[PDB]
RNA sequence: GGAU
């Protein structure tokens, strides 16, 4: 995952 | 009436058509044995349509 | 060695060029965009804040920028120098939105409307001749700020006169309609749920007659349609399919804020409707319950901007959450262009986009205050 | 860089015609120097650009990249006529004396036109002229008997002979100005060049090399070699007093600048 | 289309080569009445396209030339099919070529002490390396950038060979452009360092120290910025001239540095201590400068059509030369 | 869709579509029927949300039988494209489940919405 | 295939076991069967082993004499 | 050239000489019926005996196989060695082998063909010399076990290097690996010649065309992105399509109806190429099944045309061809069916052709417009020309009825056309 | 044999290494070049060398 | 597009 805490990223 | 309005109406009038991608016709090989080839042209048209 | 079935063998033999020339081609190719960059507008005079809003002049070659610097920096865009004709600082008036306006009847009239997180709105006619709209005439409760607004044209049918109207967002589903010049409160439109965005489309009736319809959408995605020529009565109701957390709505293919008209006959109806949202889909509807023609799923963050080309062939959607979250879609094929943007294309955190009324310019502002310009060679 | 791509005063000097760019379309306008006009010709095609601009004694001749010449009446705000050369290369230079109108294209071809009759009289190409970015017509009597043509060096061509007469060694850079100050004395300059060389037509020797502080963009001559005004690229104007009277190289005597009150 | 050349191949297989002014070369297998292949834009259309193209007598190689100062070779390889080889023609393959600038060179420099190569820049925005020997060997120096159209054509450049093979050894200047690009002869590829004037002015002068380590950039606003070749980090700036600087040199000793500009003064410096040793004013502004390190003499091209020779050791004019009837375009020491 | 009972109304849909998005953000949501099936086996679900418009509807009608046996509230929503959208997927979702976590930051809203659901039931 | 077939197997079953007015036709199984079969065609079509490229070796070509007609005979 | 490289050519030239026992084992062990060990033990006489019986069975199914009994499957052929023959005789031998592969093209599913080919493999070593022709012919029997056996005993030419993976492999060549073979430019035109031979001989059969059609159709899909490459496909494939149209076989013509459509959607072409595309389609169009496929073809092509002249009238010659091969009643039936493909541009081009060329057909134009909804601009262009008809041609009940039809639908546009034109 | 302004150069086709160059520059630019064994005929103005 |  993005894991900025998870960044708000749409799962394509 | 002006020619650019005529052009913009040409632009309005055009409709979408489904583009052909790489994996549009791969399944044709799967059903390629013992098929009438007129029905093959029909199937190609369907996937194109 | 020394019809007609062999026609193909002959025409193939004659030419080694079989691609139809796109110079005659009038709508842009589906997947290839012929785009070339030009120098940024603000190099002459940089902005000290982000570019919250951007607007091209309907006819003159001018570009207007505004932001939290509180200045209306207007630039003469030529594509090679881009000098600053003038600016206008408004102390205590942060700029969230600004726009050009030209009276649809009196072409000589030019005005600038700019607003922010304040209970007043600035008008600048064309020393600076400026006007502050700060009276709502008893509807102060419904409105907390003028920050989000747009300007449209309303035709008074019983007199056949046409004038501008300033549209505002209320606290709870309210939309306040004000007179562009006098500032008088004319009508009000209300919806259920929190108002998130609204947009304007024009439906011509006959020679010299047109009606303005207000398109308003809730975050849940239910869309209302009000007729502003009939005291703002609802005329239609429908829902956006698969719509949740909606953020923006826009129409394209005809007259709008980005592509204003110069005379009544130029009023045209928009054939396209796009609905933005938090998760990043953009449902496109053919205005000609509905069903979306396509559900674009590229940008992975909240849609902060939606805009259609003056001819409605390109839909541009941007997100301020992340950098380079900017895409261009070919219409009606609904296919995103691949060649542009690239990894090396400088966009930053996109916050403002503007299309020139003619000439095929793309202008994009970012959080760093940089308005980068591009040319679409097809136009 | 400046917004005005090209500019030109009228021979009487009371009106200035300038071309700029609005969006992707070039617009040509005229303003009164002695003292606002909102009327501009707008070129409807982006690809069409103006390469050259002349006043005629109230119309202006504008050479296009399309390969044709537009005669534009400022008052009517419309193009009255278009002299179309058969060939499509951009016009590099063009000059006028009464009815005679001589042009050159990127194909290095001279052509002759008549304003009164609206016809292409003759067209020809001369050897030893690979490039020709400047054409000027010598003021001899009431007819044209020689042409002064320059791209890098300078050359003199005879109309009836169709052959070169003399060659003057020009600047390394392409020539930018080729005005004829007086008889047997003409000035020559180049882009990215700070000197202007005075050449004698009859003899062919450099009389003087006038020195400017910075690069020269435009040149104006007063009377008959009385004074020369040159607009520098840095934005300053240099005036040369009696340049035709150490002696080889002369510098500007008076310099003019414009600065706002703020600075 | 417009035919410019024709030629038959005499190696026993059935082709015609037609060249055109647009720069294309088409091969027609005229027994089979079919087109084999087309080579697109081999020669520039602006310079006449394909002026001449002929097959060698009895062999599959074809020579091509044009007005763009280039001569190419193409070879037709044997068929890849064991049968029906006439059908299966390999498309022609580039074999080897010579070329040069398409426009007159703007500046020239000697690559090495042995005098075996030449660095040439032209208005065509290309930097080329030419061999002087019978090999006639030449290349265009690659412009593909390092990652940390052609660049504008070069106005000035300096080269040193003390540190060839360790890092960048060449510097160039561009018109209407505010930083200097580095170039590496051994790699024949663009350098990874860019040197800016830091005073909002265009680059007018470029120079190097004999050790091959320092680079000196002269700005149009009168500032001198000194960078280091290996890391491309600015170390020193000197600010004496108010007008454009037209010449920078450091003596072979790396102790006394000389500068000149369009303000007409000549600046004498101590590079080690970074002090102003002296200032000399000339009657006319200076146009160009060349420094002789062995003798410590440098000549200056003045706008009064004179070459003024100065000695840095005592800081005086030693020789003045007259006779030129116009600008001095260039000059050098023996 | 007669088998779909009870079906949430337009207003009731809004807050349940509101909660799932927050639960989707906070890693408090499951997406898919079989996971919605499996979570009931663990008994770690506040309530299960299904789509009435799924074709065939029998695919998800098994969960109400599990939910009734386990005394787990459940509700039906008209549109599946909205649920998967609010769940935060690029595909339609016919069923979803929320994690039982008394330490969650959106606990009250989750408590608030179920209170409507057993009333719905 | 075990995972996708199991997923589709559950899909058909929840219709078979729990449909009030099921038609005894197996249609949902038939369309579900097609979807799995399409999966195997694309999955089986995938080639783990990398395809080799068509080798095109450049080759050194050496120059050879060729007899030519002489124009002196014409003169 | 290196001595090793020169020496390699010597080995290839003498690949079949059988200098010693070890080479002879490799040649003779190669078999299509039997394994290597049993193959080494078998005799030319034993192989010929089975092959002669096999050919007779093939002769019964098709008489043309009987000819090779006089030439290739003769008793004297046992004593015939190719190494001992001269250049002219070897060229003479090879072509006779080639024709046999062509006549066997539709029959490898039959077992006797496999037996008959064994004699050629064992006696003539076709797997070594005629390696291309054998392998081109068996391209569409790929999933059959026979093709796998061919790969094991055959040295792949340079153009078939992609099949080197599947030689002596448990899994047969996948469909995906094929596109790569035909994706190669050098192969397509190599394949073009072999197909060009079959059409000349009328030896093409359905399974050849249907396999042939897909792969080229697939090459288009894989490379839709690369516009430059698609441009280089046009000389080869549109030439192939022209040949198949030239064939009298209805199957070939429709196979060309398959090929040309996919390029049209993948890559838009010049209008002139398409009008030529119409003419060759209609020139040799005789079969009813080809008639139906062609009529869908012409409409789809006219959808791809996208330039000024998109809906302009067909030329005189093409208009006359289309009505002759497609009487107007047929296209009415084409328009009646609800599942009709989008053909508004073609009907607009056709409609304008009618007005310019035929006056009797105006009243049918009224019927066409009702059946199919044309686009706004298509409607106006028809109105634009119809206005000219009134000025030039005499007023007619049908002619005014077309106007009255435009009066009923979208009245104000008729004024706009009249306003711009008189 | 290639013309270079007022002079010509001879390159060996096998390696395109230059072999010979003109001893002196012609008074006028060369218009045509004809090569015959060891002799190359160069035409300039009204003189052929 | 970038590294390779």
């Amino acid at each position: 995952g993005s894991k900025k805490k998870w960044k708000k990223q749409r799962k394509r | 009436e002006d020619e650019e309005d005529i052009a913009l109406e040409f632009i309005n009038g055009e409709k979408k058509d489904k583009l052909v991608n790489m994996n549009s016709f791969t399944s044709m090989f799967d059903n390629i044995q013992n098929v009438q080839m007129d029905t093959f042209f029909d199937r190609v048209m369907k996937v194109l349509t | 060695d020394e019809g007609d079935i062999n026609a193909l063998t002959k025409i193939l033999s004659t030419t080694y060029n079989y691609k139809d020339t796109l110079s005659n081609s009038k709508l842009l190719p589906p997947k290839k965009l012929d785009i070339v960059r030009l120098k940024d507008a603000n190099a002459s005079h940089p902005s000290h804040s982000a570019i919250q809003s951007l607007s091209f002049h309907p006819s003159k070659p001018l570009l207007l920028t505004g932001g939290y610097d509180k200045t209306l920096r207007i630039y003469h865009i030529d594509g090679k120098t881009n000098h600053l004709v003038t600016s206008l600082h408004l102390v205590g008036s942060p700029i969230q939105t600004c726009t050009f306006y030209t009276s649809l009847s009196n072409q000589n009239q030019q005005n600038i409307f700019t607003a922010g997180r304040r209970r007043y709105m600035h008008s600048w006619d064309l020393t600076a001749k400026i006007e502050k709209f700060s009276r709502l005439y008893g509807h102060e409760s419904t409105q907390r700020s003028f920050e989000n607004f747009k300007v449209a044209h309303l035709q008074n049918s019983q007199t056949n006169s046409v004038h501008g109207i300033v549209l505002l967002q209320g606290n709870n589903g309210w939309i306040n309609i004000l007179h562009s010049t006098s500032g008088l409160w004319l009508m009000g439109c209300k919806i259920e749920g929190v108002i998130t965005d609204f947009c304007i489309d024009y439906q011509p009736i006959s020679r010299g007659k047109f009606r303005t319809i207000l398109i308003a959408v809730n975050a849940y995605g239910e869309v209302w349609e009000f007729d502003l020529n009939k005291n703002g009565h609802v005329i239609r109701r429908w829902k956006d399919q698969g719509g949740v957390g909606i953020t923006k709505i826009q129409v394209g293919g005809g007259t709008t804020t980005t592509c204003p008209a110069l005379q009544i006959s130029k009023i045209k109806q928009n054939r396209w409707l796009a609905v933005g949202s938090e998760s990043g889909f953009v449902n496109l509807y053919d205005r000609n319950t509905p069903t979306p023609v396509a559900a674009l799923d590229q940008l992975t963050t909240t849609i902060s901007n939606l805009q259609f080309s003056p001819d409605g062939q390109i839909l541009c959607m941007a997100s301020r959450a992340v950098k380079d979250a900017l895409r261009l879609v070919h219409l009606p094929s609904c296919s995103v262009f691949s060649n542009w943007p690239t990894s090396g294309t400088p966009l930053g955190k996109v916050t403002s986009v503007a299309f020139s009324p003619s000439g095929g310019l793309l202008a994009v502002g970012n959080e760093q205050g940089k308005v980068r310009l591009w040319k679409l060679n097809h136009y | 860089d400046s917004p005005v791509l090209q500019s030109a005063y009228d021979p009487s000097g009371q009106y200035l015609c300038y071309v700029t760019v609005a969006l992707d379309k070039q617009r040509v306008g005229v303003q009164p120097t002695q003292r606002w006009n909102e009327n501009f010709l707008y070129l409807e095609d982006s690809k069409l650009k103006v390469t050259c601009l002349k006043w005629v004694n109230v119309a202006i001749i504008l050479g296009m990249n399309n390969g044709e010449i537009w005669l534009y009446s400022v008052l009517a705000n419309e193009v009255t006529y278009k002299f179309t050369t058969g060939n499509s290369y951009e016009i590099k230079d063009i000059d006028l004396m009464g009815n005679q109108l001589w042009c050159i294209d990127s194909s290095d071809a001279f052509y002759q036109f008549d304003l009164l009759q609206f016809k292409l009289l003759q067209h020809f190409r001369i050897n030893n002229c690979v490039q020709l970015n400047k054409l000027t017509i010598v003021p001899a009597g009431d007819s044209v008997a020689q042409l002064l043509v320059a791209s890098h060096s300078i050359s003199l061509i005879d109309i009836e002979e169709k052959k070169v007469v003399m060659t003057f060694p020009g600047h390394v850079s392409p020539v930018s100005t080729l005005q004829v100050i007086t008889n047997e004395f003409f000035i020559s300059g180049a882009e990215g060049d700070r000197f202007l060389n005075v050449y004698d037509i009859h003899s062919g020797m450099t009389k003087c090399v006038l020195v400017a502080e910075s690069d020269i963009k435009e040149l104006s001559h007063s009377g008959q070699a009385d004074s020369i005004a040159v607009t520098t690229e840095d934005g300053s104007l240099e005036i040369f007093v009696d340049p035709l009277v150490g002696n080889k190289s002369k510098k500007s005597s008076k310099k003019i600048q414009i600065v706002s009150k703020d600075g | 289309s417009r035919i410019s050349s024709l030629s038959f191949r005499t190696d026993g297989s059935s082709h015609l080569s037609v060249g055109t002014s647009s720069g294309d070369l088409i091969f027609y297998d005229l027994d089979r009445r079919s087109r084999i292949h087309v080579l697109k834009n081999i020669h520039r259309e602006s310079y006449g396209g394909v002026t001449q193209a002929t097959f060698l007598n009895g062999q599959p190689i074809i020579v091509t030339s044009g007005g763009d100062n280039s001569l190419k070779e193409y070879v037709f390889d044997p068929s890849l099919s064991q049968g029906s080889g006439d059908v299966v023609v390999q498309p022609p393959r580039y074999l080897r070529s010579r070329g040069g600038h398409s426009q007159p060179p703007s500046y020239i420099a000697f690559a090495d002490s042995q005098s075996h190569f030449m660095l040439s820049a032209s208005k065509d925005r290309s930097l080329w390396s030419f061999s002087l020997r019978k090999d006639a060997q030449s290349q265009e120096m690659s412009q593909r950038l390092h990652k940390k159209s052609k660049f504008p054509e070069i106005v000035a450049l300096a080269i040193e060979n003390a540190r060839i093979g360790e890092w960048e050894n060449i510097i160039t200047a561009h018109k209407d452009e505010k930083f200097a690009r580095t170039w590496d002869m051994r790699n024949k590829r663009v350098g990874r360092w860019t040197f800016d004037t830091t005073d909002d002015g265009f680059v007018k002068s470029v120079a190097m120290s004999q050790c091959g380590n320092f680079g000196f950039i002269g700005s149009s606003n009168g500032s001198i910025t000194i960078y280091n070749m290996q890391s491309g980090i600015l170390r020193k700036k000197y600010k004496l001239h108010k007008r454009a600087v037209t010449g920078i040199s450091l003596d072979g000793m790396n102790r006394k540095m000389v500068s000149c500009g369009l303000d007409g003064i000549v600046g004498f410096y101590d590079f080690n201590k970074s002090t102003l040793l002296g200032k000399l004013k000339l009657d006319a502004p200076i146009t160009a400068m060349v420094y002789h390190r062995s003798s410590d003499l440098f000549a200056l091209a003045l706008d009064d059509l004179s070459i003024v020779v100065i000695d840095a050791v005592t800081q005086r004019v030693v020789r003045q030369l007259w006779g030129h009837s116009n600008r001095i375009t260039a000059f050098d020491f023996s | 869709n007669p088998k779909a009972f009870p079906l949430a109304d337009a207003a009731l849909t809004q807050q349940i579509l509101d909660v799932v998005q927050q639960a989707a953000n906070l890693r408090q949501l499951k997406k898919g029927a079989n996971e919605a099936t499996k979570t009931l086996n663990r008994g770690i679900s506040e309530f299960i949300i299904m789509a009435a418009d799924c074709e065939p509807i029998e695919i998800l009608l098994h969960l109400p039988l599990l939910c009734e046996d386990k005394n787990v509230p459940y509700v039906f929503v008209p549109s599946r494209v909205a649920l998967g959208r609010a769940c935060g997927v690029s595909r339609p979702v016919i069923a979803a489940s929320i994690t039982t976590n008394d330490a969650s930051a959106i606990k009250t809203q989750i408590y608030a919405v179920k209170d409507k659901i057993e009333t719905l039931l | 295939i075990a995972r996708v077939l199991a997923a589709k197997a559950a899909v058909s079953l929840r219709y078979d076991a729990l449909a009030e007015d099921r038609d005894d036709s197996g249609d949902i199984g038939l369309e579900s069967r097609a979807k799995v079969e399409n999966r195997l065609s694309q999955l089986e079509g995938r080639d783990l082993r990398t395809t080799p490229k068509v080798v095109r070796e450049a080759k050194k070509v050496e120059m050879t004499e060729a007899r030519a007609y002489n124009a002196d005979a014409d003169t | 050239s290196s001595l090793s490289d020169q020496l390699a050519q010597v080995a290839s030239n003498n690949a079949t000489v059988a200098l010693d026992r070890k080479r002879r084992q490799k040649l003779h062990s190669a078999s299509l019926i039997y394994n290597s060990k049993t193959a080494a033990t078998q005799d030319y006489d034993f192989i010929f005996e089975n092959a002669s019986k096999a050919l007779e069975e093939l002769s019964q199914i098709e008489p043309k196989f009987a000819i090779f009994s006089r030439t290739l499957f003769s008793e004297s052929s046992i004593s015939l060695d190719r190494n001992v023959q001269t250049k002219e005789e070897i060229k003479d031998l090879d072509n006779a082998i080639n024709a046999y592969l062509l006549l066997a093209s539709s029959k490898w599913y039959l077992a006797p063909t496999l037996h008959a080919t064994e004699w050629l493999v064992r006696r003539f070593q076709i797997h070594v010399k005629n390696t291309e022709m054998l392998l081109l012919s068996t391209l569409n029997y790929y999933q059959t076990p026979v093709f796998k056996r061919i790969l094991s005993i055959i040295k792949l030419p340079p153009l078939f290097n992609c099949l080197s993976n599947f030689v002596r492999s448990e899994k047969p060549p996948t469909a995906l690996t094929m596109i790569k073979l035909f994706n190669d430019m050098d192969f397509l035109k190599l394949y073009t010649s072999y197909l060009d031979q079959c059409i000349k001989h009328n030896a093409t059969y359905t399974n050849q065309l249907l396999f042939t059609t897909c792969c080229f159709i697939n090459v288009v899909a894989f490379n839709s992105n690369n516009d430059e490459k698609l441009n280089q496909l046009v000389p080869i494939l549109l030439e192939i399509s022209a040949k198949l149209l030239a064939s009298k076989s209805k199957d070939c013509q429709i196979a060309a109806h398959t090929i040309l459509v996919v390029f049209a959607t993948a890559l838009p072409l010049k209008k002139t190429i398409i009008l030529a595309a119409m003419e060759t389609i209609l020139s040799n169009l005789d079969a009813k099944e080809a008639k139906h496929s062609a009529l869908l073809t012409i409409c789809k092509l006219f959808q791809t045309l996208k330039g000024q002249g998109n809906v302009d009238q067909l030329p005189s010659k093409i208009f006359k061809l289309f009505d002759s091969k497609f009487d107007t009643v047929s296209i009415l039936t084409f328009l009646d069916k609800e599942d009709k493909p989008v053909c508004d541009k073609f009907i607009t081009s056709y409609t304008r052709s009618i007005a310019r060329y035929d006056r009797s057909k105006l009243n049918i134009i009224l019927s066409l417009l009702k059946k199919i909804r044309l686009e706004r601009y298509e409607v106006r262009l028809i109105i634009t020309d119809l206005i000219y008809l009134s000025e030039i041609l005499e007023d007619k009940s049908q002619l005014v009825e077309l106007f009255e039809y435009f009066i009923s639908i979208n009245e104000d546009l008729v004024l706009k056309c009249l306003k711009s034109l008189g | 044999v290639t013309c270079v302004g007022k002079t010509f150069q001879i390159y060996d086709a096998n390696t395109l290494h230059l072999l010979f160059v003109s001893e002196k520059e012609t008074p006028s630019s060369i218009v045509a070049l004809s090569a015959h064994f060891h002799y190359v005929y160069a035409a300039y103005e009204n003189k052929v060398g």
